[PDB]
């Protein structure tokens, strides 16, 4: 429940530890996506019925991107210096301040990129990642051109929903879409939100390669990974390209069915089961039983 | 493959579909025509200079063939010329206003009147003379008119000089003056804006004496007086030019 | 030519090749030989210079017709120039344009072929062959291409021989010499001296053969093309449908060309103009870039599968994967993570929890007594697994172990509980231990206790609880040995059922201290001799470990359930554990019950339960050995959720045959040498990339690069897309035929100036022949793809009357009307209103009528009309091409007065799309608009 706001290097990062460190057991570290904080996305997932058993044996260390925390001031020019490498740079200070040893990633969009960069920088501190809707490449050429021709005459919030939800749901505009544009338009300081989005666009391609058995190969996430992406999500090709250029022994691809946009708030019952099996395969909660076998 | 009801359904579906498609096409065509002005074409850059044409058009690719004795061989030319020259006779252009000579008859507003071309300006080739337009006598009459272009203003003195290519032995007598095209008709304003506009004509009579009967002439007509009207082109043999042949059978 | 080293002896083999028979040559020497001798066998094959390929693309197919037309045009121009002076350079221009069209289309075809073949051949390095050498002292796993002459190579059961070998040590090894000989019988190999003919010397392991069983090690004698095998040396349904359709459309195109040639001759056409119009129509109405299109689609999909850890070994398996209807699969490594961790233990009648971990390392019990002491002692001394070196700092849960997964799990659990399993095993003395096998189902080891007894012999052994209890008659409670009564047997059975019911592997542990009178300190234990009292031991406790399902497996099972694909689990596990794990993953689901489950629920004995009331079944492997064909067919037909427990890998073939006798398209799982017949019999046999052996990868049509079952489901879904992408490509390559022939038809019928010329027709075809390929390149996966029943391979066709009509009568008509609008507008803006053009064909085409009148009274010379007509032709071509290309980028996104250009035809396409969206029609040929 502690809400330590540690300051380091290029800014002040606000974390909310919703648990008690069980000795040196790894603590689940959560990073949000653009356009929202931890409360909007992960408070609707860690509060699920099946997710209670996982959080009982672990600790939650919800972290907030600098400026996206609730009730935050602004800056006339801002100049949100932290880039993706830099945004991943201040995580080890956060771990050291809170007396942390190892973490298990929780990554959505930009948070997935930050956690992947953090794991690639210091593989010893990261035990595993469950990156959701991860994009290891930059905007490219045609997509970059579309961004700089369409977003100029379009609202920032609208481009946020375009990045988050698929075109089918966006055109349908069901209850979830407005329930979330409410929390994206409000509950967020726009002055820093736009700067964070601009920093997100200004990303360098993550260096990762699928091992080929040939010494000169580029480095890759040696920790176990689970790539979660909805079947009707815009970042399907991004995750599939991220599933490639990765070690198949450790990483898993979970193309969630009947889902899209945000698998952690649309279908939490299946993501919780996948997360429990991912943790059990890593050696944790070995006596938590099996969900489809529990009701018998 | 049998299935009369299925065939009927297919035909009905295609009928309604092509009806919808044709309705869309027709509405677009209507919108296309609405933006188009109906007194002068939107673009004129494809017709910059007037060509030359003769009359009547033969049936064998500009080959005037007629018999000396047969009245039916020359007949078709005869009533073609009679039909064409009917508005040129005095009985119809009486309502047309007289016209000063040597100057462009530029007009403004809705007046848009046309000068009259006296039929007798063609001399022997006019219909008011002998009913045969130079046939049955030995001197066939061929018209050489120049193509109408809206807003055309030829400069200088426009003239058509038809010079025979057959060593000039059958000398060619071009009737209206020395093939002059009076400049008082030339500012053409198109139909619906030039009512009863009679374009100037140039009549050509070829000398076919009995001693040099038969054979064929190669009368080549061209515009030789106006610099505005082009006469030389590497592709168009009718741009300011024309060339026809007459064979006097017997 | 057969000279070999089988006549040499072991001692002199150290001199001929300079390698240590137990150490092998060093890495420096290996690199030196590799630089000197060269790569491995590599079987250097021939190749084409690819300029012959480019020339065949240029001059092959129907481009010969265009070459003939260009030759005719050049000949006519030459004869005209030779005969008359001042020649109009028109035939020469036509021939040059025709040749340019041929060259451009050949370049496009060659580029597409090169791209397809370059995306292919990238699968030959995704799973490169490997060799097991022991260079530098450790058994490393260098690439097969790096094997040199001299280094020793060890082959296992299912490993293809990397090079010519003279084996020096064997452990029952056998080889499959069917590659060289004609017999598939597994001849054996031993280091002795058999027949002097090298082909049957029983001590030479030939290149490219497989070691079916056993283990062997030998010295490489031939590396390169010098090897014995190196010295020496029908159609798919999609292909059949495409070939038949192409032939039909080619016949239609030829008929249309002949008809148009005749009609043009009737309409006063020059001979060259008619024989060029015929060629243009024929070449522009034959689908040429359709084989390349289907190849591009298949190869792009196969590349997309390989990025989802599904390496396809053929282009035939790509189309057979999307038609799958049964995915009979294993359980360990495929449906489960194979990362076992100890979860529960049962001793002293209490079902203890093995949670342990950092916090409260004494979960539910701190140290207890000799009960858990002996339990941990047996667990740590019966194992044959150790921690590898350089791993004494990382924490135990994040450590790496070598050996079986179960042994590693036990090691980690009891090393977290106790301390330093290494010092535990070294403090005691490990002397004898029998090898593990699935025959005895126990791990007997002889051992010396140093504390009190010192009997110089011990009976530490572990195995399946149902069998180990049959021999360990005694049982230990509270540290005191006690007799085993029926009450304790019932308690043990209840504990087994409770632990197994959670989907957990359960292992038994019984030990007994042997008396010294029967066996003194000095004894020679022999496997053949009875020696030790293999029976009458003392039960200690039960240990259970979880083998969790893989993260994406339950979701894939749900996808299979929704997509109408039957998943069958073939596991060599206990029926209770198999049922529990199947319920946990979703292969039994909720509500569906077994006959035993219904009997338990309704309190009735199993016999009177009607078999038709149970939709889920669990067939025992021993039972399956006794069902005939009809009984197995009934089992596979009436039951929708089937689990094959205790089933040996040999019966996988019987299961495949039973599932295929119902017409289903069966996919299986490899990872073994006994699974090879099943992988060959199944329609799409799948091997395992990591755990699988070389033989399984050899006999399979598909490889899982991550071993996950969910990858099979993802590959099935990816292969499902081609059956609707191919028809889209066919429609896109067919829709361009109507804007090419309608101009001439309307010209003839309505007597209007020609809207489209022959060269212009060829330009339309040339500019719209990359649309299907580009659409395939830029495509997005359709939703609800895995919510439809699997396609019927023989009763479903790519081309139907709904698709041909779709492409020929609606989209083609829309584009033709757009082109006609672009023609009409340009004619109208120059003077000729559209209603004045009816009947103008005769005068407009007359060379000697140079007074053709406008609607505004102007008069046009012949060559003044033809300039505008040529402008109209070019506008028609440009409009057609740039509406075909624009509608692509607008469909892939949404799902002055020269507006008459592409803005119109696109607008009418959207308008008719809206109309056909309003009229739903009925499946649904609306997505083609
Ligand atoms: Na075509």
């Amino acid at each position: 429940c502690q809400e330590h706001d540690i300051e380091t290097t290029h800014g002040v990062v606000h974390v909310t530890i919703r648990g008690l460190p069980k000795g040196n057991r790894p603590v689940i570290l959560t990073y949000h996506d653009i356009g929202l904080n931890h409360k909007s996305c992960f408070n609707a997932f860690f509060n699920f019925e099946d997710m209670q058993e996982i959080t009982q044996h672990f600790a939650v260390c919800h972290v907030d991107a600098p400026g996206q925390q609730e009730g935050a001031p602004s800056f006339p020019t801002g100049y949100q210096y932290p880039t993706m490498d830099e945004l991943a740079e201040m995580l080890p200070p956060v771990l050291t301040h809170l007396s942390l040893k190892s973490i298990i990633g929780i990554g959505v969009g930009a948070g997935a990129y930050i956690l992947s960069r953090f794991a690639l920088n210091h593989p010893e501190l990261v035990e595993g990642l469950v990156l959701i809707n991860v994009d290891p490449c930059a905007k490219g050429w045609i997509d970059w051109a579309a961004s700089k021709l369409s977003g100029l005459t379009t609202n920032v919030v609208d481009i946020i929903l375009a990045h988050h939800f698929g075109q089918e749901e966006l055109q349908a505009n069901l209850d979830l879409i407005q329930t979330y544009r409410m929390h994206i338009a409000q509950d967020i300081n726009q002055d820093n939100l736009q700067l964070f989005l601009n920093s997100y666009n200004g990303r360098r391609d993550l260096e990762i390669e699928r091992p080929i058995l040939g010494d000169n190969k580029s480095k890759t996430l040696k920790c176990s990974t689970l790539l979660v992406v909805g079947d009707n999500s815009p970042a399907v090709e991004a995750v599939v390209e991220c599933n490639s250029r990765l070690n198949p022994i450790n990483t898993t691809l979970l193309k969630m069915a009947d889902c899209g946009g945000l698998p952690q708030v649309v279908q939490p019952g299946k993501l919780t089961e996948a997360f429990k099996y991912f943790l059990q395969g890593m050696g944790y909660i070995p006596s938590a039983s099996m969900t489809r076998l529990a009701r018998s | 493959g049998r299935t009369a009801k299925s065939w009927g359904l297919i035909l009905l579906f295609y009928l309604v579909f092509y009806g919808f498609l044709a309705a869309l096409f027709s509405f677009t065509m209507w919108v296309m025509l609405q933006t188009l002005n109906d007194e002068v074409p939107k673009y004129r850059d494809q017709i910059p200079s007037p060509g030359l044409m003769v009359f009547p058009k033969p049936v064998t690719a500009l080959e005037y063939t007629f018999s000396r004795s047969d009245p039916t061989s020359y007949a078709g030319y005869i009533e073609d010329l009679k039909k064409f020259l009917k508005p040129y006779t005095l009985e119809e252009q009486k309502n047309l206003t007289v016209c000063p000579d040597g100057a462009l008859f530029e007009q403004k507003g809705p007046v848009y009147v046309a000068c009259q071309f006296p039929i007798s300006l063609l001399q022997a080739c006019s219909g008011m003379n002998d009913p045969d337009f130079g046939y049955s006598q030995g001197n066939p009459c061929i018209l050489v008119k120049m193509n109408r272009i809206i807003g055309l203003k030829p400069e200088g003195v426009p003239r058509i000089d038809c010079v025979s290519k057959n060593e000039d032995i059958p000398n060619v007598a071009v009737y209206p003056h020395n093939g002059m095209i009076d400049l008082k008709y030339f500012p053409y304003y198109g139909k619906k804006l030039h009512v009863g506009y009679l374009q100037p004509l140039v009549a050509v009579q070829v000398s076919f004496a009995p001693n040099n009967t038969g054979k064929e002439v190669t009368v080549e007509c061209k515009i030789d007086g106006s610099a505005n009207l082009k006469s030389q082109d590497d592709r168009d043999k009718f741009l300011g030019r024309v060339m026809f042949k007459i064979t006097a059978r017997a | 030519v057969s000279m070999d080293d089988h006549k040499l002896s072991l001692d002199e083999l150290h001199r001929k090749y300079g390698t240590d028979l137990s150490r092998g040559l060093t890495s420096a020497r290996a690199a030196e030989i590799l630089a000197r001798d060269g790569p491995n066998a590599l079987t250097p094959p021939p190749t084409t210079p690819e300029w012959i390929k480019f020339c065949r693309q240029l001059f092959g197919g129907f481009s010969m017709l265009l070459w003939i037309g260009a030759i005719l045009c050049f000949l006519a121009y030459s004869i005209q120039a030779a005969t008359e002076e001042e020649p109009q350079n028109d035939n020469l221009y036509l021939g040059v344009v025709l040749s340019a069209v041929v060259i451009i289309t050949g370049c496009f075809s060659y580029y597409q072929e090169a791209k397809s073949s370059k995306i292919m051949e990238s699968f030959k390095n995704m799973v490169p062959q490997q060799a097991l050498v022991i260079r530098n002292g450790e058994k490393m796993s260098i690439n097969a291409e790096e094997v040199v002459v001299g280094d020793l190579v060890e082959v296992k059961g299912g490993d293809r021989i990397p090079a010519d070998l003279r084996i020096i040590s064997a452990n029952g090894c056998k080889v499959d010499n069917s590659s060289l000989t004609g017999e598939s019988e597994p001849q054996t190999r031993s280091p002795d001296f058999t027949n002097e003919n090298p082909l049957e010397t029983r001590n030479i392991a030939f290149f490219s053969t497989n070691c079916v069983e056993g283990t062997a090690r030998g010295i490489v004698v031939y590396t390169g093309d010098r090897t014995v095998m190196g010295r020496i040396a029908g159609q798919t349904p999609i292909a059949a449908e495409i070939e038949h359709f192409i032939h039909i459309i080619t016949g239609v195109a030829v008929f249309l060309g002949v008809s148009f040639f005749i009609l043009s001759l009737i309409l006063e056409y020059t001979w060259l103009e008619a024989v060029i119009f015929l060629i243009g129509i024929i070449v522009a109405n034959v689908p040429e870039g359709l084989l390349a299109t289907v190849t591009v689609c298949l190869t792009l999909t196969a590349k997309r599968m390989a990025r989802k850890n599904c390496l396809v070994k053929n282009l035939e398996a790509v189309e057979t994967l999307g038609s799958t209807s049964t995915i009979c699969s294993d359980k360990t490594g495929t449906l489960t993570q194979n990362r076992m961790t100890v979860a529960h233990m049962w001793f002293d009648n209490q079902i203890h929890e093995a949670d342990t971990t950092e916090n409260q390392s004494g979960v539910s019990f701190d140290k207890t007594s000799a009960t858990w002491l002996a339990l941990s002692r047996i667990a740590g001394l019966c194992n044959r697994a150790v921690f590898q070196a350089n791993q004494e700092n990382l924490p135990i849960l994040k450590r790496a172990v070598a050996g079986d997964a179960s042994e590693s799990a036990l090691l980690k659990c009891i090393e977290l509980c106790c301390g330093s399993v290494k010092e535990m095993r070294e403090r005691y003395a490990k002397i004898v231990e029998i090898p593990f096998n699935s025959t005895n189902k126990y791990q007997l080891s002889i051992h010396k206790n140093p504390n009190t007894s010192e009997p110089q012999h011990l009976l530490v052994m572990k195995g399946a609880p149902e069998r180990i209890l049959d021999r360990c008659s005694s049982i230990l409670l509270h540290g005191k040995e006690q007799p085993l009564d029926e009450e304790l047997k019932d308690a043990f059975q209840n504990a087994y059922l409770e632990l197994g019911g959670l989907g957990e592997r359960v292992l038994g542990f019984c030990h007994l201290f042997l008396p010294d009178e029967q066996f003194p300190e000095g004894f020679q234990f022999d496997t053949d001799d009875v020696n030790f009292p293999i029976d009458n031991l003392c039960f200690v406790g039960l240990i259970s470990m979880i083998d969790p399902p893989r993260a994406a497996v339950p979701d894939a099972v749900g996808k299979c359930r929704s997509a109408g694909i039957k998943v069958i689990m073939v596991t060599g596990d206990h029926p209770i554990t198999a049922k529990a794990i199947a319920k946990g993953v979703g292969i039994i689901s909720e509500g569906n019950e077994t006959v035993e489950d219904i009997a338990a629920r309704l309190n009735i004995p199993v016999s009177q339960v009607n078999p038709r009331d149970a939709k889920a079944c669990v067939v025992h492997g021993s039972d399956l050995k006794d069902m005939t064909s009809e009984q197995l067919d009934d089992i596979l037909k009436y039951h929708t959720e089937i689990v094959f427990a205790r089933t040996s890998p040999q019966q996988k073939l019987i299961i495949v045959e039973g599932c295929q006798r119902q017409g289903a398209i069966v996919a299986v799982t490899g990872d073994g040498v006994n699974d090879s017949p099943a992988l060959k019999k199944a329609d799409i046999g799948v091997a395992m990339g990591i755990a699988g052996s070389d033989v399984s990868k050899q006999a399979a049509d598909m490889i899982l690069l991550d071993d996950n079952f969910a990858s099979i489901v993802t590959g099935v879904e990816e292969g499902r897309l081609i059956f609707d992408n191919l028809k889209k490509s066919i429609a896109y390559t067919l829709t361009s035929n109507i804007p090419e022939i309608t101009p001439f038809l309307i010209f003839i019928i309505a007597n209007i100036p020609l809207p489209l010329g022959t060269v212009t027709i060829l330009c339309i075809d040339l500019g719209t022949d990359m649309v299907p390929a580009i659409s395939l390149a830029y495509e997005q996966a359709e939703s609800d793809i895995m919510k439809r029943q699997p396609r019927n391979p023989k009763t479903d066709k790519l081309v139907n009357e709904r698709l041909i009509s779709m492409a020929y009568g609606q989209i083609g008509m829309i584009q033709a009307l757009g082109g006609f609008f672009t023609y009409f507008v340009i004619l109208a803006e120059n003077g000729f209103l559209p209603i004045h053009l009816l009947g103008l064909r005769v005068d407009w085409d007359d060379r000697w009528i140079n007074d053709v009148e406008d609607s505004y009274g102007q008069q046009w010379t012949y060559e003044q009309r033809k300039i505008v007509e040529f402008t109209c032709h070019t506008a028609f071509f440009v409009s057609i091409v740039v509406v075909q290309w624009a509608d692509l980028v607008i469909c892939k996104t949404r799902r002055t007065w020269w507006f008459c250009a592409f803005p119109y035809s696109l607008l009418i396409f959207v308008y008719d799309k809206v109309r056909k969206l309003i009229i739903r029609r009925r499946v649904e040929k609306e997505t083609y608009y």
